[PDB]
DNA sequence: CAAA
DNA sequence: CAAA
């Protein structure tokens, strides 16, 4: 039959790629959220690849985020955000995603206060006990809203119930500014 | 059989007055 | 024969009655009861030649008749007469106009419809009915 | 690929959000259904960020509430109203949403009765124990029926058989009457 | 972004709603299936909330319907026939649905038998164990193939192991001969 | 909103049903798979009842197939074959479904070996514990490769575990070669 | 109602075809990920049937990936590469997929070390905790970045719990060079 | 070679008469 | 439009 | 259309 040719996230190509390995200690919106990017990805598209524990040293119930610096250049208003994630926990947790808007004055940010973080709802490909999945994205205004910050983008993911265990996928993220070119048979 | 292509029809409308109503209403 | 347009059914009542199909060899063969074979009363040894004669004849009014002739009018014409619409009661054909009608295709555009057309047909048309003087009151049905 | 723009659901943008926390007390639609709103979105395109705990203090099987008054300027008859949900509870419920319609003369309901609300069904991405996910829209009547009321809309959130516990997520909700413009790098 | 305004199910509007409580008897398809309707919907668009408890006094695995009686005014042979259900149950029984078409001499069915019952499967929005969901429609003839007989429509529910328990949700079919028109704030 | 029209599976209509019942032997790759067909549709287009005990004689993991007779007058090298399933299980074997194509002298195949058996991956619209939906096609070579044998295709239907127990649903399967046509209000 | 002829992956036919049973050693990406093909698929169009023991003699939590050889010949940066999988597994472990490409100067690659691997996350239709399903695609410059090296792409499969046990299904992946014709009824 | 635009087809129509039926049928 |  |  025909290929589809459209799609709601576009996964960087052969840039922006960042492994991170270790402790995600999640929190809750009451607290700064940890933003487990030190090398946070640039070029506004990231690719993170997830091998971690999933570690319970604060509280039972929170969410870690995984972010990219908005491009600022675009005149226009607001543009397209997508986000492609795969999570697979051990510990049945029941994880859930979404994209998330923020600004600071920071260029790498650890982490960030909750009251200062804004949601995007994003249609879940899967939510079961030990895996979500997502492959969608949301409408961002990309100027900063205060005078000097530069503006974050991101998929927060959060649970209602946490459970000490390993962590493994992949979290994509890019700010639609371009489309990739496809050899398309028939054209 | 009339070449042209389909025309949206127009008014309804002639002899002598019919709507009689009391003087003049548009 | 139909009494009241309640004695009409569903489809009829509100589309109207059916007609027949354009002429073709099938639509339009000789009535159902078409004289195939014609006898003629015979003594046991013997045949009235002239008999026969009167035999061929009236068959031929009766085919004349059967293949064209089934309503009084047609029969009278025959004659060379004529027949007031009154006559036998027929509504009086005062118009008939025909066309064919044609339009255009409209074509598939997108990844999948491209490659595809629609017929949309669409033709205009006058039907023209020349000033007629009505004798008596009544009704002027145009129908299509 | 080709970027896909089209979407059920456009996520308010910088405005309309309101925070959440405390007890949420789930009720049968016998008696009269929890408006977890006091300040109860405007502009008719609502954000709600849930971090409370969903208490059991009444019925064991109920269904809270989340909703917007909607704007009724326009002359159109009806028009969509899209929501977006990502819910993650601790307590095994098996969560289920969809959306909703009610009046009230009053300007910002704390419940509403059951039989007085009007149900709109919606594809749920994930309905899974511990998370119910969806993005999705229906058509409904934006004018008040009975001449005097305000007319509301929102995410209603139900299960058969609930479970004391923690919850989290966002609750989006909108009334299109505007489509969001975007950066559509090949225009 | 641009909103979608399509969509598989149009739920009916103000009108053609019946809220159904008390017991429901799945049966088998051996037997006689339960048709939940005595105020069977008429104008061919019907919503139907539940609020009753899946009681198993007959057989463990079964399945009940819920129906509407088909409009066959349109003179095309047969059109769509969408639903859109969304029910959470508190005994997990792996719930499973799709569309039907049956008739029958009388007005206001209680009971269909099930080898007079013809299925359309529809794609399941989900089916975790207490909670089936879908949006979806099929293609069905809507003329009597009997002579005499008037036509049914709805969505049936069905599950290999049913569990004594209550279920609450929304069961929505219709008959699209009228979409319903809606604000396009681009038009 | 705008009623959607165009879908990956159209249920054949007031033809081509048959009711299977009895005991299922799910089978290995390995052996021969089961047919549950013995009046195997023939329209190409079929639906199938499924009402019967998921018996497991032979192997715990195996899988069954549901088939029908390919239709080869099209000249057109090969077209779309659409299949949409609903099976509910009572038996926790976490099912799995997909389309296949096969050739056989036979006319009605009662099995048929596992190395003569091609498979077509489909989206599954849920593969929960006890419950496999899915509505999707894909593109299959309509002609007999082996100068002799009828071609059949049909949804087949697989589990790493099986479990005793009853299952029930409907296996819908069709060749596109004809789309259904439809009362469409606006035209 | 009008048959849907777009799709995001579509199954090889005919040809590019491997059963492959044994033991599948899951790894880590710290070390070399197993790469189940031994007669690794080449038109780039890949169907792998799989009836094989997912053994855990390594780590608990690791992937294994199914491979094809990219076809370089296309003169376009970059074409889809669209996946097709349906796994069912015996052993509770929450399975997880999505798309990869590496290269190697080796013709026949049996594994590939995981710091060696690009990612590509695609929606997963289900990710339950015995069967992932999916069928998606995603964009993948097909040009050897090192000159010398034979690109490969495929999908992998991961887990952050798997559990020893029977896993079954079929991994089928194709790049986008070619739509197969098929008959379109109205054309 | 004709250079039009494809145009659909009319009418499938003399000599003498063909159809005797009785009298006047359209 | 007094088709006065 | 009596192609009487
Ligand atoms: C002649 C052509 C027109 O349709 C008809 C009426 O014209 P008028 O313009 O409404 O008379
Ligand atoms: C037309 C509009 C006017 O009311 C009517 C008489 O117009 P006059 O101007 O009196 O005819
Ligand atoms: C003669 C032959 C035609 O059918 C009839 C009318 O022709 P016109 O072209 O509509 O007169
Ligand atoms: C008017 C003028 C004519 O004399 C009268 C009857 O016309 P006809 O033609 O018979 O009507
Ligand atoms: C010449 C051109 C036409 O196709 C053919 C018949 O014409 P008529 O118009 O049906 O003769
Ligand atoms: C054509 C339609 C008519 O029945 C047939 C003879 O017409 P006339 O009028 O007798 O030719
Ligand atoms: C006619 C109607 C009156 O009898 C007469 C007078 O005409 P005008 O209208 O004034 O003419
Ligand atoms: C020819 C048929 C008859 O023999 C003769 C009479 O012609 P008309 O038809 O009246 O002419």
């Amino acid at each position: 039959m025909y290929q589809n040719f459209v799609t709601k996230h576009d996964t960087a190509i052969q840039t922006s790629r960042f492994s991170v390995t270790g402790n995600v200690i999640p929190a809750a919106p009451t607290g700064n959220i940890p933003v487990i990017n030190g090398g946070s990805i640039t070029a506004e598209r990231a690719v993170v690849n997830l091998y971690a524990n999933m570690n319970v040293s604060t509280s039972s119930d929170g969410s870690f985020i995984v972010a990219m610096k908005v491009d600022t250049s675009p005149t226009d208003p607001n543009c397209v955000i997508s986000a492609g994630v795969n999570l697979s926990f051990a510990g049945t947790s029941y994880p859930i995603v979404g994209i998330v808007r923020f600004e600071s004055a920071s260029e790498q940010p650890t982490s960030i206060a909750g009251s200062e973080v804004e949601h995007y709802p994003i249609e879940m490909s899967v939510g079961s006990g030990g895996v979500c999945s997502a492959r969608d994205c949301a409408t961002v205004d990309i100027h900063p809203r205060t005078s000097g910050n530069n503006v974050f983008v991101g998929v927060i993911c959060s649970s209602a119930k946490w459970t000490s265990g390993r962590v493994i996928g992949t979290i994509a993220t890019t700010q639609v500014i371009h489309e990739y070119q496809v050899l398309q048979p028939l054209k | 059989a009339r070449p042209g292509r389909p025309q949206p029809l127009r008014g309804t409308k002639k002899g002598a007055r019919l709507w009689y109503v009391g003087g003049q209403q548009f | 024969t139909e009494a009241n347009p309640s004695n009409l059914n569903e489809d009829d009542a509100r589309y109207g009655f059916r007609c027949c199909h354009l002429k073709n060899i099938w639509s339009a063969p000789l009535p159902p009861e078409t004289k195939l074979a014609e006898e003629m009363g015979i003594e046991s040894n013997s045949i009235d030649i002239m008999g026969l004669q009167a035999a061929y004849a009236q068959l031929h009014t009766e085919q004349e008749r059967t293949y064209f002739m089934q309503r009084y009018r047609d029969v009278i014409s025959s004659f060379g007469g004529s027949t007031s619409y009154d006559a036998d009661n027929r509504p009086l054909l005062v118009m008939h106009t025909d066309f064919w009608a044609s339009g255009y295709d409209v074509d598939g555009t997108d990844q999948s419809s491209l490659g595809q057309f629609s017929g949309r047909v669409q033709q205009t048309f006058k039907h023209s009915v020349p000033r007629f003087f009505v004798p008596e009151h009544g009704v002027m049905m145009t129908l299509a």
